[PDB]
């Protein structure tokens, strides 16, 4: 018997990695990505906001199968800058925007406790 | 059976609700919808299970094992 | 400690017929005696 | 600065408040993020030493495996897992102990006010199993009558929500934007009208009316969501929120780093 249990739910990668970087060969400069023991609660996170950034040219994530806790991602970009830097600016905006909305919010739980 | 523990849908604790559940029919004479408002559940998938959970579990213990 | 037979804690200690309608009860079928052995589970 | 807060009102159990300047996959995720991925407490692996009642032994592991549990201090320990011991050292787990005798002649019943903390709890809030009505008694487990017994060892663990529905602090959540659909994000199924046939939303006077005619406001975009949290009670609510961003920025960072060490 071998029927995975739901320890390689989330557990990252046992003697692997957490991520691939493999080139694309259809359209200049693109990467896709292969990120595992992930899933949409992180894929459409990184993906609007890196839409949202205006210097990439298409990002869109996909789950392959459900049964798999893996999904991909696609992005390029114009010449010049590279995806990478794109993604890590990506993961910048995000862990800045998160944290002042941490700090706002124990500011106001702080004054809605009375005194 | 007992009550279950935390509603299947929501994840709610019930369980320590039961009892008081009783007692709210028992002397108190409520209706027993206005019984569950003042329980304090106000979505339903919680509601379903206080109404509708039977309790065998005293019909099994009314043998004597032992 | 080896067998039940009833509603009496009649624990028989069973060798060979030492009354198997155990003496406070009337019964004769002999129930045998849960271990003392440790069990695990998994709350899962 | 950024997303700013509003908070309408809270309680012990629940809050419920207003997120602004945000995008919608920052909101939905952070919705997921509460709901799956908070660590917590709570009992994993019980040994029966001795099981005499009518309810059954997986049914007394399951139904124990339920209990929430306190969690304030969890981040002091770390997971079984990772952890350098083995079988559950003081610094990776906890243990507990549950003692109950058929003593009356009326059915005595088992609450969870009666398991209590055996191993080194080593002065962090860990561990007390929550009492939420005013009457001590917690939540049942079991009944017995005269002669039944139970004698249960229980260890507890790290856990997350992920995996098992056991390690959830969220039992609900709420969520709702434009509640007056000027986004048009949906239309109403409907037979004589939209606006009579469905039921306000109770979060439309936040907002105005959509002022009747003004032509269709394209460019708009989502914002000013509508959340209510609450929690079971295993950790208090502002908790929970503050540890669901926490641990979604630890996770965006960790695969910063990942992609850095690269
Ligand atoms: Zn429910
Ligand atoms: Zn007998
Ligand atoms: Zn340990």
């Amino acid at each position: 018997m071998n029927a995975p249990d739901r320890f390689e739910l989330f557990l990252l990668g046992e003697g692997e990695s957490k991520l691939k970087i493999d080139p694309d060969t259809k359209a200049p400069n693109a990467v896709v990505i292969t990120f595992e023991k992930e899933d949409h609660t992180l894929g459409n996170l990184i993906r609007a906001e890196l839409l949202n950034d205006r210097k990439v040219l298409f990002a869109a994530y996909k789950v392959e199968h459900p049964f798999f806790a893996r999904f991909k991602l696609r992005i390029q970009t114009t010449e010049g800058y590279d995806p990478k830097d794109a993604l890590k600016n990506a993961c910048n905006s995000i862990i800045n925007k998160l944290g002042a909305l941490k700090t706002n919010f124990e500011t106001e739980w702080n004054l809605q406790t009375l005194a | 059976m007992i009550v279950p523990v935390r509603c299947f849908s929501c994840g709610k604790v019930v369980g320590d609700k039961w009892e008081s559940y009783l007692n709210l029919l028992q002397e108190d004479e409520l209706d027993e919808g206005t019984a569950l408002s003042r329980l304090g559940l106000k979505r339903y998938c919680c509601r379903r299970m206080i109404l509708t959970h039977v309790d065998l579990i005293e019909k099994f213990l009314r043998y004597n094992p032992l | 400690l080896k067998y039940i037979c009833a509603e009496c804690s009649s624990k028989l200690s069973l060798s060979r017929t030492d009354a198997v309608r155990c003496k406070d009860c009337g019964h004769r079928i002999l129930l045998k005696a849960r271990t003392k052995r440790l069990v695990q589970f998994e709350a899962r | 600065e950024g997303p700013q807060v509003k908070i309408r009102e809270a309680s012990k159990d629940n809050v419920d408040f207003i997120l602004s300047n945000v995008d919608l996959a920052m909101a939905n995720s952070l919705r997921r993020v509460m709901i799956a991925e908070i660590p917590t407490l709570a009992i994993d692996s019980v040994e029966v030493e001795t099981n005499t009642t009518v309810l059954a032994d997986e049914f007394i592991a399951h139904r124990l495996g339920l209990i929430p549990l306190q969690s304030m201090d969890i981040e002091q320990l770390e997971y079984s897992r990772d952890c350098f011991c083995e079988d559950h050292c003081d610094k990776c787990s906890v243990v507990l102990t549950l003692q109950a005798f058929g003593e009356s002649e009326s059915t005595t019943n088992v609450y969870s006010k009666d398991l209590v903390i055996v191993s080194n709890l080593m002065g962090r809030n860990i561990g007390h199993p929550i009492i939420q009505d005013k009457e001590g008694n917690g939540v049942l487990i079991c009944k017995l009558r005269k002669g039944q017994e139970l004698k249960l060892t229980c260890v507890a663990k790290k856990g997350i929500a992920k995996e098992h529905a056991k390690w959830g602090p969220a039992a609900a959540i709420e969520f709702e934007y434009d509640p007056w659909n000027k986004l048009k994000h949906t239309d109403y199924w409907y037979e004589q009208d939209s606006a009579k046939e469905w039921p306000q939303s109770k979060n439309c006077e936040y907002e105005d009316p959509p002022n009747e005619g003004d032509p269709f406001d394209y460019k708009a975009q989502a914002d000013t969501f509508y959340m209510n949290v609450e929690s079971v009670g295993s950790i208090p609510v502002d908790q929970v929120v503050v540890r669901g961003i926490d641990t979604l920025q630890k996770k965006v960072a960790s695969i910063l780093l990942a992609l850095t060490q690269m």
